[PDB]
């Protein structure tokens, strides 16, 4: 798969920078992201790949790709017609257990996305707050 | 310019 490849290509050279990354690079990836919509499952399975295998530094780096391609699709196709955000909330928790692996400071950035996720209906509240429940927990 | 999660699309 042509563009599946292509969008491998993009994610993973996130491995050649250091974060915080661009918004160039991350426009790059979520174009790639879109082009392959075809295969917007085998998306989803590179970006979670990608969470569950990176260094802890790339962890909110990852996150941000689901972030920006959720949100991109969500514009450019409707936020009713959006397939990454229903297919990115299969196995949420794994991604988030897996996100919960980042440096200790960026436990931060995780929760305030989550923030946005909510108080913009990217997410269903349902899926969110168990996400939540999980960065407070670990506080304690 | 980096990314950030409150940026538009
Ligand atoms: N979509």
């Amino acid at each position: 798969m042509e563009a599946v490849k292509t969008f491998n290509s993009e994610l993973y050279s996130l491995n050649d920078y250091k974060p915080p990354i661009s918004k160039a690079k991350m426009t790059q990836i979520t174009k790639a992201a879109i082009k392959a919509i075809k295969f917007y499952k085998h998306v989803v399975q590179s970006v979670e790949k990608f969470i569950q295998k990176c260094k802890p530094e790339y962890k909110v780096p990852g996150l941000y790709v689901i972030d920006s391609i959720v949100r991109q699709s969500r514009h450019q196709f409707g936020q009713e017609k959006d397939v990454f955000a229903p297919r990115f909330s299969n196995n949420i928790i794994s991604t988030f257990q897996n996100l919960y692996r980042c440096p200790g400071d960026d436990k931060s950035k995780i929760v305030r996305v989550l923030n946005l996720w909510q108080k913009n209906n990217v997410f269903k509240s349902e899926i969110i707050q168990p996400l939540l429940d999980m960065a407070a927990a670990l506080e304690h | 310019p980096s990314y950030s999660p409150t940026s538009p699309s």
